[PDB]
């Protein structure tokens, strides 16, 4: 199915971290660094936290520079709900869409349609059944979100154990017990089977929130997600903090090379 | 261990159905039904008259077990003196301590304690419980529904544990207060350390054969005697063959 | 002459104190082996009438007790003056003063007192009771709050047995105590009094639990069951051999309808 | 036993002073008050320190090192057991990084400190895998009520549990939802089953001994937030040797400046 | 006893007014204006107030010197449950110690074992079994405590009548009734016949708190006071405001003396 086409698009991205950018410069210096995906968007988490209006999608322009400036693959923000804001991303011609809740919810009630497109999308969730329902929706690659624009990973932790914690529950539970479930979670009940069967999401998971230091970004790795977003250019020096983020993640089990890597990296945020 | 060892006692039961008796009568129609066991019993619930105790002992081949009040330690001592089987600690009569239970490792005869939920069958356990009985109604209410949820709990919170991982294992142990070395064992046997027995408004051979396949080890049970406990017997033993339990069901008489 | 009272009552020790509302009765018990009777006869329930506590005086040769309202010190006084050897201030009875109990120093005779906790006893104490029997239910046949108060009393002695000095003061806050009586049980590591268990003993083995948990002797409201001279007998063997199960099981074989 | 070792490990720190330091003047100011070991450290959020600084720390001094990791932190530990830091304090004055678990401590070579305000929280952290317990009241503010409070907490329990009725034990490890072996063992030993100090507003000498005198192995100490820090850090380490002696207490506490 | 012995060595203040001193110069002006002794600290409680922080034992250094200033005896406050501050003071060689709540407590539950020393202790109280409780505790004198460092004296008195009513309540009380009047006071029962037999607080009992004029002082006095703690040096000229007090304690039953001692004594606090 054309969705399972786009699932296997995302799996080139495990391993893998993704950056936000506000610009061309930046975007070079986050493929420089070794990133597998940039995230183009006119703020990043800390500052629409600490400034406030109404975060929207970002202008095609500036979208269109970044995307000519890296080679790797190219994402956008569009608001929760916001279709329109997607289809213009997507006529851009971008890689991903992430329907992102860090931007200013769109709509209360109603995520994005999203099978009504032929291009990814990249959904947040806090738990399994939030989760569930993005996919149920069309999104093909999920991101348990944490807290944004604040460096602490503590909600991202609690967030990452809910998700993959229901999974384990998952996989051993009783058969005749999965219906229940499955309404506890308010998650379709296909998709709950389908994720008992293969022991883990049906799509591609990354961590973010909070990932501030190379430490952060490979416990992430450690407690089983497929990759990591960071919101890098809040700190000391971009460049060799960015770099060290994404070796971390490639050398997330070995203490040493975190050691390394983490040495002089310069005032985080 | 002399825990092990009681601990092996009671897996002999395992398959059986043990019954409530109340004179050697009933003890002796029991065992023609073939009952693994008789728990003997005689406003506050006591233990049972040693007398009345050791009439059914004599009167039947099969192992006996008497109930002794919750933490009521010296009912005990004498449960033991007169040589039963198994003592019950038993929620079931009237409690004597509310507190604390017995310490069961003070003892050389196994106990049987009940339980309504994985935190409490694993305390039990380590003040020295060589069985448990998963209990439901504590009245002769007839009605399974309390049962099929405290085994449903039970089982279910071993699964869990079973595929939980390792360093989430200490704040579990604190979620259900219980023994951290025993939640470990647990996850490791995938089943909980000893002989598990259903109880509680098991009436009919369907209701017996439920809770065989919800898991359990064996069941408890509390107009026409000698062949309703045939049939619970007979349905315990062939919990998985709808055919038998069919037949078995069969004009048993009013339950 | 208050630590003369308390060594009078120290010879109760291993005893078993039995109800009785008649002189049969008090011979039913005396003959049963009991160290002491307690003398008795909806609505309430007051001192019993002289004439029969000098019926019971007289019929038995072991100590007679008798109740006094909480407060009632002229019962009290009544009950001195017809030459009983202890009086217990007792709860059972109707309460008669809500807000202070007896000065019972003011008596020559031995008191009892009930109690449900340390700082309970203690304040009794402090009001001179020799005497302190921690009460459960009343009437009831269940010796589960029996029980609560004894590991409760016990519980908190040995608590105040090893506590930092400098602790206690707050401790004898807490249990609204006299500090003096807190030191003196801190240095005793038990009460500085008799220690008996009542309320809710039926049967042999509540006996002789009571005793394992650490009580002196026990109260009996046995004449509830259906062979009271059986019963009895069984009850007072079970507190004195209260650590031989195989002992327990012969008293408590076929002893009726308790 | 790996964690026996781990224990014995701690114990070399008794009647020792364990100072805060940031830089490497610090920890030789420490070292030279003659303070036991150092801990390496640097509102917004708070985590472990640069190993750049930890290394300059490690090769100023030969006492012994110790460095914080956020609570729940496993990989910023592994990072400080990769660098050779003799200890390792999963500490709550750093931002809490995961709320609902700590550290699986046996998962290491390097002993740990863990904080407690009870018994029962003290117990859950040494079967977890801590080392060494540190009594923790009140941070940063100078002021020990809070410690007094968990000292007088945990060394009262203890008591209790040292006379308690053996078949008791049970619902008492149930109430403190504290492993039952533990449990047992403390009542045995009749002591913590580790090292214990106390740690949160020790500012004076008389603070220090006060903690030795109510039971502490030792105390931390987070000096330079005084007024002549090398003095007032000879001072507290002289209160914990000699913690029973007031003519000694006197005599470092006089004129030791703003506290 | 060596508790009747430190009861005695009190027994010499009644009649006297207790002064706070943060320096030498002041612990002179304080015996030179008559002050029965002074109670050394390193800042009055109005400035504690007002500041803030952690208010402690005082620099033994500064405690030597008023010692060495003056004739008259010398206190020194110890946070309440700070037995070790009190140590100090004992070797120090004071003749007093106040284990002061206008100090921060260092434990909320305990005070200091006070018998454990041999120097005289002074604890606050606000009621008659708060002062009782003390007293067993060791306390050799007792000031009933209003509010500090507010020159307000009102909760001072709303004490002072509270200890004072209760204590004749207490003498006139039915016997059989004290036990349980001990229960409710929460104080020791042979320290309550102690005080109902004597008629008043078996140990000196000062006033404290907000006494700020020569009023204010001989008031404390009339209500059945032994003395008066003064926290005059926060007022227009302390020489003059501090002998008024110091005289209008001896003359506290006298009008026209306490007219003489109040004229044109400048502003107060």
């Amino acid at each position: 199915s054309p969705f399972s086409v786009k699932v296997g698009l995302a799996q080139m991205l495990r391993g893998g971290v993704i950056m936000d950018v506000v610009n061309a410069e930046q975007a070079r210096i986050a493929e420089e660094a070794g990133a597998c995906a940039v995230m183009a968007l006119e703020r990043v988490p800390a500052d629409i936290r600490a400034q406030g209006g109404v975060a929207r999608m970002s202008d095609p322009q500036m979208i269109k520079e970044i995307k000519q400036a890296v080679t790797i693959p190219v994402m956008a923000k569009a608001r929760i709900g916001h279709f329109v804001e997607a289809q213009i991303l997507e006529a851009i011609g971008i890689d991903y869409i992430d329907e992102s809740e860090v931007l200013t919810l769109a709509d209360e009630d109603h995520h994005i349609n999203k099978h009504n497109f032929r291009i990814p999308f990249v959904c947040g969730c806090r738990n399994l059944g939030e989760a569930l329902r993005r996919i149920r929706e069309g999104a093909a690659m999920i991101r348990t979100k944490g807290e944004a624009g604040t460096g602490n990973i503590i909600e991202a932790v609690r967030h990452v154990r809910s998700v993959n914690g229901d999974i384990r529950v998952l996989r051993n539970m009783d058969d005749d017990e999965v219906f229940t479930f499955a309404k506890k979670l308010a998650a379709p009940y296909d998709l709950v089977m389908q994720t008992k069967q293969l022991g883990r999401l049906p799509v591609v998971q990354f961590a973010a929130g909070g990932v501030a230091t190379p430490a952060d970004a490979a416990l992430m790795m450690q407690l089983g997600c497929d990759g990591v977003f960071v919101g890098i250019f809040k700190s000391g020096d971009p460049a060799r903090r960015a770099r060290a983020i994404v070796q971390a993640v490639t050398h997330y089990s070995d203490p040493e090379m975190l050691v390394e890597v983490s040495c002089g990296l310069g005032e985080a945020m | 261990h002399p825990f092990s060892v009681k601990v092996g006692l009671a897996q002999v039961l395992r398959g059986g159905a043990i019954v409530e008796v109340s004179s050697v009568n009933q003890a002796k129609l029991a065992e023609s039904a073939g009952a693994c066991s008789v728990i003997v019993s005689d406003g506050v619930r006591r233990m049972p008259d040693p007398v009345l105790i050791k009439e059914v002992k004599r009167a039947v081949s099969v192992p006996v077990m008497a109930r002794a009040r919750v933490g009521h330690f010296v009912e005990a001592q004498i449960l033991e003196s007169l040589a039963v089987d198994y003592i019950d600690e038993s929620e079931i009569i009237s409690v004597a301590d509310d507190d604390h239970f017995i310490n069961k490792h003070n003892f050389r005869s196994p106990f049987i304690c009940g339980c309504r939920d994985t935190g409490e069958a694993l305390r039990r356990i380590r003040e020295g419980a060589a069985m448990i009985r998963i209990q439901g109604d504590l009245t002769a209410t007839g009605n399974i529904a309390e049962t099929v949820k405290n085994v449903r709990s039970l089982m279910g919170e071993v699964r869990v544990l079973n595929n939980m991982d390792d360093d989430e294992v200490f704040t579990f142990a604190k979620k259900i207060s219980a023994p951290y070395d025993l939640v470990a064992q647990t996850k490791q046997m995938g089943r909980v350390p000893v002989v598990q027995f259903a109880s509680g408004g098991i009436t009919t051979p369907a209701d017996a054969a439920l809770m065989m396949q919800l898991g359990c080890d064996g069941v408890f049970v509390g107009p026409d005697p000698f062949k309703k406990l045939r049939s619970i017997v007979q349905a315990v033993q062939h919990y998985n063959d709808p055919h038998v339990l069919a037949e078995m069901s069969s004009g048993l008489e009013n339950a």
